[PDB]
């Protein structure tokens, strides 16, 4: 396309959309995703690599929760948002009266960072190792274990999409 | 109303063996999207960005060297600028210096120290953008103890300059001690206590697990005594990482309750 | 070093594990057992030298170095050579507006990719990327290393 028109400069195309989202990656590369479209179905964890056809569902926009210090989920192409319940995170119609969709993210000396239900007081929990495609996600006692069968470390990662560079 | 600005904090850490890569790493993520500060103070900056460029503005006005310069996050044919007003204050090293990146230009910068003494303390520097200005600060490593007088004499500077009366005015940075230890100090200068609040996350701002990071604010919209009703949280400013934090400080930002 | 402010401690480089984020798997070092988590580590240092500047193409210069060891991240051998070779050691980040970053090698320009398990190629990847859209195949993670960490208590 041309840089300038006739009249003037004219404006290339460089999305700003995507800074907006991000990835929560567990250690085993793992993404927190959808999987099972209709609002209030259990999330899990994918890698992109076993993953590739599930899209934007994979991608989340973090954003301040309505009490100070909380964070909050919203899904790239669904619009809903991660929620704690039961043993593990669905996810359902975005509240910001919602306790349960408001979460607070304990950081760790290494940098990544421990997710805790803010409405349970239980962390986000996952199996690195996996004899399938993804890991189980569960809530449970928040003590920061790392072993190969129960891991509550995440990385705030970004997101799967198209990058376009910008140096 | 300073509550209008997305502020933030972040101490880089810099140094010869690592600091550009800090800068295009986590400021950058800082600045981007919906959600990127509009203001950023940073401590322990090192040098500029490489591409940054120096303005033609002088505003060096005293002994502190205060300096501004633009610095293009985007594309040579999609820019995205900032302004970043650089104190180069480690002429020793280059690395403990003070700097403040801002999409919108400042109409003045103000540079206060701390009671004079022969520790080698660090001045606030800061910028006004209209009725706010906004400072970045980077207290002793020991307790901060020059952080009582530093807020006192940016008090004074502006609650003693008419036109002043009606600043609003936000300290951001390293405190180096913890927001209630610094709570209780200022309790010595009565009305500088009364017309500031402390605002900060009670999560760690540091791998040592202290809480070293956060600001004091006077909002001239509020009466002595009722600064406490300000609407601004902090909190870690984990929703603009994509990366790991390349140094042991984690940011922190102040926005608007929601 | 001589700092005007002596109160302020030198800190060391940051540690990261850099991840595909296509295969999401951490580029390791032979300096560890495969099976230790220290082989999933790398310290991120800014390379100083300005030999390369003709292709930089605007990004940042760096080394990834192997934790403990003067040894950089380069394709040789069996994934690291000595860090004074900085024609195979030195490499290029370029950021892009996801936080991704692409990564060149300082020397010829050429990208690193992965397009699959365990692949992981230096290619030519045109003139300036500036402006230029990529698939996760030419994305990196700069991301906290790879192991055990603690939950910071205040
Ligand atoms: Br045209
Ligand atoms: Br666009
Ligand atoms: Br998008
Ligand atoms: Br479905
Ligand atoms: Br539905
Ligand atoms: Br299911
Ligand atoms: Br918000
Ligand atoms: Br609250
Ligand atoms: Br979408
Ligand atoms: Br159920
Ligand atoms: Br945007
Ligand atoms: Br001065
Ligand atoms: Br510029
Ligand atoms: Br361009
Ligand atoms: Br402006
Ligand atoms: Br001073
Ligand atoms: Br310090
Ligand atoms: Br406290
Ligand atoms: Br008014
Ligand atoms: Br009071
Ligand atoms: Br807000
Ligand atoms: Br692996
Ligand atoms: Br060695
Ligand atoms: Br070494
Ligand atoms: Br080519
Ligand atoms: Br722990």
């Amino acid at each position: 396309l041309n840089l300038l028109s006739s009249s003037g400069p004219n404006r290339q195309v460089l999305p700003s959309e995507p800074s907006n989202f991000m990835t929560l990656m567990g250690q085993n590369g793992a993404l927190l995703t959808v999987w099972a479209l209709a609002k209030r179905n259990w999330l899990w964890a994918y890698p992109n690599i076993y993953s590739q056809d599930f899209g934007n569902i994979r991608n989340w926009k973090m954003e301040p929760g309505k009490h100070r210090e909380y964070f909050r989920f919203v899904n790239q192409s669904l619009g809903t948002c991660v929620e704690a319940y039961g043993n593990g995170l669905i996810h359902d119609i975005c509240s910001l009266d919602k306790l349960a969709q408001e979460f607070e993210l304990l950081p760790t000396d290494s940098g990544a960072v421990v997710i805790k239900s803010v409405s349970q007081g239980r962390c986000v929990t996952y199996n690195p190792v996996s004899t399938t495609f993804y890991s189980t996600v569960t809530l449970s006692v928040c003590d920061g274990a790392t072993e190969p069968s129960r891991d509550q470390t995440w990385y705030l990662a970004p997101p799967v999409l198209e990058a376009t560079a910008v140096n | 109303n300073l509550s209008d600005f997305k502020v933030a904090t972040w101490n880089l850490q810099g140094s010869s063996a690592v600091n550009e890569s800090k800068w295009n790493i986590n400021v950058r993520q800082l600045l981007s999207g919906e959600q990127g500060a509009d203001i950023l103070m940073v401590q322990e900056a090192g040098s500029l960005p490489s591409s940054a460029v120096r303005t033609s503005r002088v505003i060096q006005h005293g002994g502190t060297p205060i300096e501004e310069y633009t610095w293009n996050l985007g594309t040579r044919s999609r820019p995205n600028m900032v302004y970043i007003y650089y104190s180069r204050l480690d002429v020793g090293a280059n690395r403990v210096n003070l700097a403040i990146v801002s999409r919108r230009q400042a109409d003045e910068a103000f540079i206060v120290h701390s009671d004079s003494s022969v520790l080698q303390s660090r001045p606030a520097v800061g910028i006004r953008i209209g009725t706010d200005v906004f400072f970045t600060v980077h207290a002793l490593a020991t307790g901060g103890s020059d952080a009582v007088s530093l807020i006192r004499n940016i008090f004074t500077t502006f609650n003693s300059p008419p036109e002043r009366r009606v600043y609003s005015w936000m300290v951001v940075g390293d405190f180096n001690r913890a927001p209630a230890n610094l709570e209780v100090a200022l309790r010595q200068e009565p009305a500088v206590s009364e017309n500031t609040i402390i605002i900060a996350p009670t999560e760690p701002t540091h791998r040592s697990g202290n809480i070293l990071d956060y600001a004091i604010l006077h909002d001239a919209h509020l009466p002595r005594r009722e600064q406490a009703r300000e609407r601004i949280g902090a909190s870690l400013m984990l929703n603009q990482l994509r990366s790991q934090i390349t140094s042991d400080h984690f940011p922190v930002s102040f926005v608007r309750d929601r | 070093d001589p700092t005007t402010y002596p109160d302020v401690e030198l800190s060391p480089p940051p540690r990261i594990s850099l991840r595909s984020l296509l295969t999401a798997q951490p580029v390791k070092n032979d300096h560890y057992d495969s099976h230790n988590y220290l082989s999933t580590h790398w310290e991120l240092i800014d390379y100083k030298g300005k030999e390369y500047e003709k292709l930089r193409d605007g990004g940042t210069l760096v080394q990834f170095k192997v934790v403990g060891a003067a040894k950089c991240f380069a394709f040789l051998g069996k994934g690291t050579t000595d860090c004074k070779d900085t024609d195979h050691t030195v490499f290029n980040l370029i950021p892009t507006n996801t936080g991704a970053f692409l990564i060149k090698d300082a020397l010829l320009g050429f990208c690193i990719t992965s397009h699959d398990f365990d692949d992981l190629k230096l290619e030519p990847c045109g003139g300036s990327v500036s402006g230029r859209t990529f698939s996760l195949a030419y994305q990196w993670g700069i991301l906290p290393p790879f192991g055990p960490s603690k939950i910071l208590i205040p």
